[PDB]
């Protein structure tokens, strides 16, 4: 690659003397702004990284993607499509409804092909004289759109005993998984763990296992569940690979849930590693797991107290109608789940 | 190629306290054996609430096979007919005739969606069968498709395993 | 006539000189418009606008660069007795002389900037490159000559910018090294680390050997182990520690500030750090045995205060531990150990990480 | 004209006469401006470059073999017995001939060294290249003349430096060839070491054949079981092991010191250094089998009391062993074994490594 050939161009002593092969003359570069962009931080050049400065654009979550398409897209894409506000009606409503099912990534081209595509559907039933006026519906968006790519947010409106709620971080923004246990059998007990759960989460889920049965011990010594019986474990995604420390506490939920038979609250989503001893580590990804709480529709969201500053370092609408625990050790988790 | 159907089979290995095994055979991939896993321990635990009487799915061992011995198979879309397989064979009652079924089923029992419904649809008319059980979650999948390969199909969409059952087995 | 001329002041070698004359005379009995006129006019360039027999002036006097070192930074014992053992030696041969020399320690440390320093104490000439994860050989020797738009290697590209046969070499990661599989470009610094090879090095470019010996060889690393075995060989290991909290401050206030300050374009008389707010930045907002996080705040909170007196907020900044949360916001860490009252079954240890 | 007073002074063989003589009809019949000008000047520009026919005058007195060899090298019989034995034949014969030899041993032993010093008492031409980690083949043999930047192999231009046809090859690392996922370079390294086609060495750049017979190719290797079979199987193994504590002091005293003295610049009545820091250097400072931790122990000895001497600390410095922590610092390797005493269920055993 010639990143030499760009040494001159941002090298202060190069840029007053710049040496054109085509131009002898030099020309002055010292009164000249430059600006770089950069996609992955992997590949970058590390000789040439120090020159830079780093600075990292985030994405956007739902809420500026109505706003940036109100204001910016959809004008545009109008503009270039040749429609007009009259004929083709885009609401608020549908737009939302749009950016919820068939667009979360974190960029915003993708935003720009569907609202080109509902226009030029829209083009085409003007031109051919379907409607005098097209106007834009929830119903009428799989018409327009296709096909719905994310449908279902909780996978259970109200969960059973033994099934805990968690968050997880994907590419295309946050998830919701559950951690489901049950009795595998009707001496020493076990747990088989399946879902493609990596090295780091199979680990994690034994950790889990020896805290939540010593965690049984100390507050209800009667209790013989997890020390006698066989219990499985299961993520409900089996096809989509799953690791990472951060269900450490609601896998300690879960069996404390099927032991105790006592369903946890109906809308709570935790999330942390946890320790042998118990106590609550923190976990990165905060504001990816975050916004997957909000779309779930929970209203207490669990963190390690160590995760309180990426938890403020949020917008206020992010974490509005969250009322957030921040924990140090499962003790405090516990009451949370269990109030009775 | 245009999709294929499947069978999930199932028969007794033998004739205190010690409990069944399940041994499954056929070029599984490690996700469809999972599933094996995870529709033998709902298997178990819908019996026990079904009939506390029957024993079959906790002492006796199980051998299950996919007939197509030498073709690779993957995929979690085969969890609700492994689960059908193993309370058929405990019951000692067949499923209803020209059925077939597909979806995830995960341990609690709720059914979820499964990828590739429309060449698993054409498959199912090919062998000629009246009724075909899908997710509910797949239902804007099936009606999706071209008017042509839906007719003279009964479909059911489920959530839960408990609404194949009562399918399966009508009684 | 020029090209000749620009070669009278340097000490060309024999072998130099053939090449250039006979190139000259190709020169001569080509075309102004030939495409291959100006590769041999490119060609001919690079070799007289490189330095033959031409040494910089060297500083051989112990006490000014032992000053000169001790300004620049703080601590780094290990590495300032080494370069005043170096200079010593240098005295009693009487000419200057090269070595290879290894820097491997922490990240952010200071492995890079001493040897900034190690240049302007021995007035040598600075250049700089690196060799994390290397995928192509042609960066060390170029392409050959009659490849199309090609170039002589970084190294070569080095005695013409700095116009001396003797400037300091610095080399970064080490111990990152790419195992490249359709080229290997290792076997170049196994050339270049042995002293009987240094001596004669060539390019493909140009096919004339070049003196690399007395050429002082910087190589910074983190670990020693992933370093290869012929690599670890020819490298004399200088070893560069981590500091504790209050080196930190010292360096912090005398160098990270003052320096952080001036890049803002600021002076002293309007934005003021405190001591105590420094401390709670390294205890706080720092983890790394480095300095390279602490001195990323520190340049954080400065323009910051830039923009507060220009935007009219105030006239001189001063960043109390009260208000710091306003530049940067709540501490990143607040624990200094997990465990505070270790339980029955819970030891604390050590560890040792890159 | 220039190509043909290259060839006067060499005796051409018969073949090599036939390609340099339609090519040169071919450079007049071409165009000064093509392209392919490039190609046939490069081209029999190496022709050219070939010595053909030109031998080093061998240095047949056995006398004075045995006088270079000890006095540049300690113990080592079994190199010095097949050294002599080589000349002895030589002598005999009444012409020159080659050898492919091998050295193999722990690293720092000497092999790389008596190479050139077998050199200087054969009076031949010395030239290395290493093989370790490579995997091209195109480096041993060459590539087209159709291809664009194409060079010949490193054999072609070691004789063209040499300019003779008897040098001294040293191929390092042989043991450490690379494994060639596109092709395994060591195929073609048999060609290079096969007596039988020694005589006719066919390369891709130069199309005609080299006598690389009379050539002593000597390979240098840590462990012999990597080395390929075919490979293992055409060369000598000669085993040039490590030394005892004993001949550690040998070497240290006669070759370690006086040379790092010579770098350091350092007279004898400067810096002294008694058998008995010798002694404590090898034992406490150094485990290893060869002497190359010891040379750098030495030379950090002899570099800090240039220090002091230049610093005017010491007009002249005596190493001893009460003050040798003030060089070295303290111990290194303080214990001779884990046990003194063996407890029940602990028994002594031994292990030999590369
Ligand atoms: N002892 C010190 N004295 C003065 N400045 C220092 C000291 N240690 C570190 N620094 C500063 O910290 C930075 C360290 O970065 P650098 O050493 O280039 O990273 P690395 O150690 O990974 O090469 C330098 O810019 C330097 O100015
Ligand atoms: N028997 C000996 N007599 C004198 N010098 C020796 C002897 N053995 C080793 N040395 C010195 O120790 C160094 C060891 O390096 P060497 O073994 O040649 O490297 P390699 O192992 O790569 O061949 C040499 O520079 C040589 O001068």
């Amino acid at each position: 690659d010639p990143s030499s050939a760009l040494l001159e161009l941002l090298d202060p002593e190069q840029n007053a003397n710049f040496l054109d092969h085509y131009l002898d003359v030099p020309v002055d570069l010292s009164k000249v702004l430059f600006i770089c962009t950069a996609n992955v931080t992997d590949t970058i050049p590390e000789p040439l990284r120090d020159r830079m400065e780093m600075i990292n654009v985030s994405g956007y979550v739902a809420q500026e993607k109505l706003a940036i398409a109100e204001r910016y897209l959809v004008p545009q894409a109008r503009a270039l499509c040749g429609l007009d506000e009259s004929k083709a009606k885009l609401s608020s409503d549908v737009l939302t409804l749009l950016i919820k099912q068939y667009c979360r990534e974190s960029g915003v081209r993708n935003l720009q092909k569907q609202v080109e595509k509902v226009l030029r559907k829209s083009a085409y039933k003007i031109v051919s004289g379907e409607a005098e006026s097209v106007e834009v519906t929830p119903e009428n968006l799989q018409d327009f759109v296709g096909k719905p790519v994310f449908t279902v947010e909780r996978m259970y409106d109200v969960t059973p005993p033994g099934v805990v709620m968690g968050l997880a971080w994907t590419a295309m923004g946050g998830s919701t998984l559950f951690v489901e246990t049950s009795l595998r059998r009707p001496k020493d007990g076990s747990l088989e763990v399946t879902g493609q759960l990596g090295e780091v989460m199979k680990e994690s889920a034994r950790i889990a296992y020896t805290f939540a049965r010593a965690f049984l011990m100390q507050h209800a010594p009667a209790n013989d569940y997890l020390v006698t019986s066989h219990i499985h474990l299961h993520v409900p995604e089996g096809a989509t690979p799953k690791d990472g420390p951060s269900a450490g506490c609601t896998i300690v939920t879960a069996l404390l849930s099927l032991a105790m038979g006592r369903p946890v609250r109906q809308n709570l989503a935790m999330t942390g590693e946890v320790s042998l001893t118990g106590k609550i580590l923190p976990v990165g990804g905060i504001k990816e797991k975050t916004i997957a709480a909000k779309r779930a529709g929970v209203t207490c969201i669990v963190l390690p107290a160590e995760n309180k500053k990426d938890f403020y370092d949020l917008a206020a609408f992010i974490t509005e109608g969250l009322e957030v625990h921040f924990v140090e050790h499962y003790r405090e988790i516990f009451d949370i789940a269990f109030p009775d | 190629m245009g999709g294929s159907t499947l069978f999930v089979e199932t028969s007794l290995r033998r004739p205190g306290d010690k409990d069944g095994s399940l041994e499954v055979t056929g070029q599984l991939g490690e996700v469809m054996k999972e599933s094996a896993r995870i529709a033998y321990t709902f298997a178990r635990a819908f019996l026990m609430q079904h009939a506390p009487a029957n024993d079959y799915l906790v002492t006796s061992h199980i051998h299950l096979h996919v007939p197509e011995g030498a073709t690779p198979k993957d995929g979690p879309s085969a969890g609700c007919t492994i689960v059908t397989a193993l309370l058929s064979l405990a019951m000692g009652r067949p499923v209803r005739q020209n059925l077939a079924m597909t979806g995830e089923v995960s341990l609690t029992g709720k059914i979820l969606p499964v990828g590739g419904i429309k060449e698993k649809t054409i498959a199912a008319k090919r062998a000629g069968v009246t009724c075909i059980v899908l997710p509910a979650e797949n239902k804007k999948d099936f009606y999706d498709l071209a008017a042509f390969i839906t007719e003279g199909l009964e479909v059911h969409f489920v959530e839960h395993y408990r609404e194949i059952f009562d399918i399966a087995f009508p009684d | 006539e020029k090209f000749r001329e620009r070669l009278k002041e340097l000490v060309v070698p024999k072998h130099v000189m053939d090449v250039v004359d006979e190139e000259l005379s190709k020169l001569g009995l080509l075309d102004n418009h030939s495409s291959e006129f100006n590769v041999t006019r490119n060609y001919l360039d690079w070799l007289t606008s490189i330095p033959w027999g031409k040494y910089s002036n060297e500083n051989l006097d112990l006490a000014r660069a032992q000053a000169v070192l001790e300004e620049d930074h703080y601590g780094m014992e290990d590495v300032k007795k080494r370069i005043l053992e170096f200079i010593a030696v240098s005295q009693l041969r009487g000419s200057t002389q090269g070595k290879i020399l290894c820097f491997y320690g922490p990240p952010g440390v200071g492995k890079t900037s001493i040897a900034r320093s190690i240049a302007r104490a021995l007035n040598r000439e600075y250049f700089r490159f690196s060799v994390g994860g290397m995928t192509d050989v042609a960066e060390i020797k170029g392409h050959r000559r009659t490849y199309v738009g090609a170039m002589p290697g970084k190294i070569i590209q080095c005695l013409k910018k700095t116009k001396t046969e003797n400037p300091l070499i610095l080399i970064d990661e080490v111990d990152k090294i790419g195992r490249g599989y359709q080229g290997d470009p290792s076997s170049a610094l196994l050339e270049l680390l042995d002293p009987e090879q240094n001596a004669n090095f060539l390019d493909h470019y140009l096919d004339v050997p070049v003196d690399l010996s007395k050429v002082l060889f910087i190589c910074t690393a983190n670990v020693t182990d992933t370093i290869p075995e012929p690599l670890r060989d020819r490298m004399e290991m200088i070893n560069v520690s981590g500091y504790v909290a209050q080196e930190k401050l010292a360096i912090a206030e005398r160098y990270l500030v003052p320096q952080a300050r001036a890049l803002c374009g600021l002076d002293e008389s309007k934005a003021k750090l405190s001591s105590d707010v420094l401390t709670l930045l390294i205890k706080q907002y720092c983890r790394e045995s480095g300095v390279r996080n602490l001195q990323k705040q520190v340049e954080k909170v400065l323009r910051k205060s830039a923009y507060k007196i220009v935007s009219g907020e105030a006239e001189s900044v001063e960043v109390t531990p009260e208000n710091l949360q306003d530049f940067v916001g709540k501490p990143v860490f607040t624990v200094e150990r997990m465990y505070d009252v270790t339980p029955p079954g819970v030891v604390m240890g050590l560890a040792w990480t890159a």
